RNA sequence: UUAGGCGGCCACAGCGGUGGGGUUGCCUCCCGUACCCAUCCCGAACACGGAAGAUAAGCCCACCAGCGUUCCAGGGAGUACUGGAGUGCGCGAGCCUCUGGGAAAUCCGGUUCGCCGCCACC
RNA sequence: AGUGCAAGAGCAAAAGAUGACUUGACAGUGUUCUUCCCAACGAGGAACGCUGACGCGAAAGCGUGGUCUAGCGAACCAAUU
RNA sequence: CCUGUCAAACUCCAAACUUACAGACGCUGUUUGACGCGGGGAUUCCGGUGCGCGGGGU
């Protein structure tokens, strides 16, 4: 029961975010793939009016592209108790997030009769963070 | 839920099987609906009447009941797929089936898909569905040199199973040739 | 009244109740009716084209042929003839 | 099987009653029908209500009023146990008083007129303006109540 | 103005403030009155105006028909008096008066008034025992305020 | 249907929750990118090729009514309103008698945790 | 929420948003309803067809303009093909 | 939670009633030919009142 119980990472995402397309480089020489850039909605006047323009750049990183990365973006921050959310997830910063997951979240993803994930089966907040203490570093 | 106000969408759009939008236009043709729908491990192949109480089959056709002709192979495949489709208009040729549509469902529109090798299947079989030649794949891919091509790349075996070590996909063309024999018990 | 548009006082009639909102379902606009056959004339608010005109909403016709995938229909609006091109969306089987 | 007979006039009464009044072959006043109990008579008389007055009636009554009221289809002749005998379908005045209150045929039916044309009431009646219950003579009478009105109306 | 202009029900209903605008705020300021801190099922009396004929009741016949009632139970009972008096009713129907000739007739904005059924309650009062004699005193002043005859009646209370 | 496909009706089917179920079987989560195809970036998805493991998901199976929905009983209630008639009452607004219809609210008690159709299948 | 604008109405694997492609807002000719409940009357309008040429999609299919109901004008005369 | 009231331009409800078609009963038509169709000739487009429902107005 234990093994397609037990967690694993989905899709680490690092994000800048600027507002007036330099922070490309350097995520191309840290990670491992092609980044892309982010859109905005709604009319502001911190001079951002303009709805479709370049003001942010992310990247998604899957299976071992994202492992990697972790060995060296974990000994970097630290980590605490009210930085995890109800589903558990956490982000830390430039900014990191990392979405971790249990073995069958194909369900909700897929097309073919798809069905949302019941709160038992659900990701808790303190499972998470026992999962994230195993590997590496400490919690508190 | 929330009120009688609230508005619980169809049992098969609730279920998210159905796509009643595109399923429409499926109808509006007026010939039947050939319902090609995949699988991890098999492909499935059915021909669609509407009817009073439901949709009617007239001829369906899995790729467990292939096995019965002589195959020993896997049944999620391309090879596969081809000729689980030229089972199901085989079939549906003895119905009085002389025409039908193409009906994917939620199964993408991708160039040269299972699918469209179900598709590609029922037209060799006699039936008169509207397709795009190009669209189709090539004779090869239908056959299996794609997954010959990977068992060349070895080291390491393909198959668990107790097939064959280099993989036959002859067994298309043994099967094929049988199958457009009249005498055969469908 | 205020305007004598084809859509005038019909609120009512041309609003489905919350629960029947969204989609139609295309069994009953795909229907295939015969010539001779009588029919209701509602319209579906969910379903736009192939309509006819609100004030003949409760009609029992009777279908004369049709009009490519539309049916067309014979009913008397007082004492006059008329012949209605409405698609099977805004029909329902009598009896 | 009821006794409708009409009490009030045809002026200011509505088209769509004195229609079904008429279609109940009753044309004027004092104009008595023999009406028999179904569903589609049922909502007839209850639609001519106010303008009429009606009841089942006995055997005895009936047969008073049909020897001196009923007339032919088409005649000025009287209707006698000798005139039944020889056109109808019955030996005597009861026997199609009886059919008539059984429901098994109609005045038509056996060459009577539908109305027997009554005479104004001998002492008058109780009151075209309340119903039965309040003391007129308009709507459901008793059994013995209406005996009395086409009695009085010989 | 002669409440006989308003007192009848004929006008539809016109209470809708989003189409009706400058409409007279009331002139009522209470409509609960006495010791409005403690429950109503803490006393044993419950006395009622009935209203005994369909009308419809202004403002400001409701305003001074209120006052001269709670007057008396402030005067008898004092200013922190045992009891508690309730307006049920809310004043919603809008009113007008055309104010040229019968050109242009819809009248402007001048007043609002309660639609008021027979049979109903306009003001209910809880009070203690010894205190009732003083509110269905209270209530003979009431009614002669308000257009209608009207009815005292005791719902609970068998201490006679 | 010891887990399948397509549906009709489109909440009696929602929401919420308990329990049980899978050696070459089905369906999945699951494993893997040479190809067909793919991501404005990620084989995540989409597409493709395949079984080391898996019943924890989903799904299939048995069950709970607390919320929502359907219907049924009784209570409210033949009350509110009403089609027809009246030389019936009221100064009046209005009411009432007779005839034929007939609610909604809410309360208690039940039901409902989907029904059916074509096909495929130890 | 949004869907150009009044109000009412429609809409969610869409009629909404983004992307790419595209110009059907195309030519010609009708049935029907509307304008004008019933019940005659023009212009205008709408749903629905057919012949021809295109756009898109794998395909069914959809596109005779913007989701529906407002944005329109006879003769003579003027210019244009 | 407790508590007090409303809606011509509100609606989870909802009649009576009105209305399309069909069957049946009644009535009407097949020498008084209905229903329908074609043609000729009008008058008429100041209305009023009672009851029911209204909208405006003291
Ligand atoms: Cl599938
Ligand atoms: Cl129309
Ligand atoms: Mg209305
Ligand atoms: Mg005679
Ligand atoms: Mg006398
Ligand atoms: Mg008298
Ligand atoms: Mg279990
Ligand atoms: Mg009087
Ligand atoms: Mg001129
Ligand atoms: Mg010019
Ligand atoms: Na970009
Ligand atoms: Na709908
Ligand atoms: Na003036
Ligand atoms: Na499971
Ligand atoms: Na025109
Ligand atoms: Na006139
Ligand atoms: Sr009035
Ligand atoms: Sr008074
Ligand atoms: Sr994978
Ligand atoms: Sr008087
Ligand atoms: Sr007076
Ligand atoms: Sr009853
Ligand atoms: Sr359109
Ligand atoms: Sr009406």
């Amino acid at each position: 029961f234990h093994e397609m119980r037990e967690p694993r990472i989905e899709k680490v995402v690092v994000h800048m975010g600027i507002g007036h397309a330099n922070a490309e480089d350097i995520l191309g020489e840290i990670t491992g793939q092609m980044p892309v850039r982010t859109k905005a909605k709604r009319t502001v006047g911190e001079f951002d009016i303009r709805e479709g323009d370049p003001i942010g750049a992310k990247v998604t990183l899957r299976d071992e592209m994202a492992e990697e990365f972790l060995q060296t973006a974990l000994p970097l921050a630290e980590l605490a108790t009210s930085q995890f959310d109800d589903t558990g997830n956490f982000s830390f910063g430039l900014d990191v997030t990392v979405n971790l997951v249990r073995p069958g979240y194909r369900v909700a993803k897929r097309d073919k009769a798809s069905r949302s994930i019941p709160t038992k089966h659900r990701l808790n907040p303190a499972d998470a963070v026992a999962f994230i203490e195993s590997t590496y570093d400490v919690e508190v | 839920a929330t009120g009688p106000r609230y508005k619980v969408p169809m049992r098969r759009r609730r279920e998210a099987r159905t796509d009643y939008h595109q399923r429409l236009r499926l109808l509006k043709s007026g010939k039947p609906r050939l319902v090609a729908r995949k699988s991890n491990k098999h492909v499935r192949a059915q021909l669609v009447t509407l009817g009073p109480n439901g949709d009617d089959t007239l001829a369906s056709a899995h790729s467990s009941d292939l096995a019965e002709y002589g195959w020993e192979a896997p049944t999620g495949n391309m090879p596969s797929a081809y000729l689980t489709g030229l089972l199901a208009g085989l079939r549906a040729q003895e119905a009085g089936v002389e025409e039908a549509v193409l009906d994917i469902g939620l199964n993408s529109p991708t160039p040269g898909s299972k699918v469209f090798a179900i598709q590609e299947g029922a037209i060799d079989a006699g039936l008169d569905i509207p397709h795009n030649d190009d669209v189709l794949a090539d004779w090869q891919r239908t056959r299996g040199a794609h997954i010959a091509e990977y068992d060349e790349q070895l080291e390491e075996p393909l198959y668990s199973g107790d097939f064959d070590a280099a993989d036959l996909p002859e067994h298309f063309d043994e099967l094929r040739e049988t199958l457009l024999d009249g005498d055969i018990e469908l | 009244p205020s305007s004598n548009g084809p859509l005038e006082g019909t609120r009512g009639k041309l609003k489905n109740k919350p629960r029947d909102r969204g989609t139609s379902p295309p069994q009953r606009a795909v229907e295939e009716f015969d010539d001779g056959e009588k029919v209701h004339l509602k319209i579906d608010p969910s379903v736009p084209n192939g309509r006819f005109h609100p004030r003949f909403d409760g009609q029992t016709g009777t279908v004369e042929g049709k009009q490519g995938d539309a049916y067309k229909v014979d009913i008397v609006d007082g004492g006059k003839e008329k012949t209605i091109i409405v698609t099977a969306a805004h029909l329902r089987r009598q009896e | 099987m009821h006794a409708l007979v009409q009490l009030r006039g045809e002026v200011n009464m509505h088209t769509d009653i004195q229609d079904t009044l008429e279609m109940l072959n009753i044309h004027h006043v004092n104009h008595c029908t023999l009406v028999p109990e179904t569903d589609a008579y049922r909502g007839m008389v209850a639609k001519v209500n106010d303008f009429v007055a009606f009841g089942e009636p006995s055997q005895e009554t009936l047969e008073t009023v049909l020897a001196t009221r009923a007339e032919p289809l088409e005649g000025d002749a009287d209707v006698d146990d000798e005139w039944v005998a020889e056109h109808t379908d019955y030996d005597d005045i009861s026997g199609l008083a009886f059919a008539l209150l059984s429901e098994e045929t109609t005045l038509r039916e056996q060459g009577l007129s539908p109305t027997l044309r009554l005479h104004p009431p001998r002492g008058g009646h109780d009151g075209v303006k309340h119903p039965v219950k309040e003391g007129g003579q308009l709507g459901k009478h008793d059994t013995e109540g209406i005996d009395d009105l086409l009695e009085a109306m010989r | 103005k002669p409440a006989s202009m308003y007192r009848d029900i004929d006008k539809p209903a016109y209470t809708r403030r989003e189409y009706i605008t400058g409409i007279p705020g009331s002139k009522i300021a209470q409509h609960k009155m006495g010791r409005k801190q403690k429950d109503a099922d803490d006393y044993p009396v419950q006395i009622s105006l009935i209203v005994e004929e369909t009308v419809q009741l202004r403002h400001g016949s409701l305003e001074a028909s209120r006052l001269s009632a709670n007057r008396h139970l402030i005067k008898e009972l004092g200013e922190e008096g045992d009891y508690k008096m309730t307006l049920r009713k809310f004043p919603h129907q809008v009113l007008r008066e055309n104010k040229d000739g019968m050109r242009a007739a819809f009248g402007k904005i001048v007043g609002t008034a309660a639609r008021v059924q027979a049979g109903e309650q306009l003001f209910t009062a809880y009070c203690n025992v010894e205190d009732a004699e003083h509110v269905k005193e209270a209530f003979r002043r009431a009614y002669n305020k308000i257009t209608p005859s009207c009815r005292i009646k005791v719902e609970r209370g068998e201490e006679l």
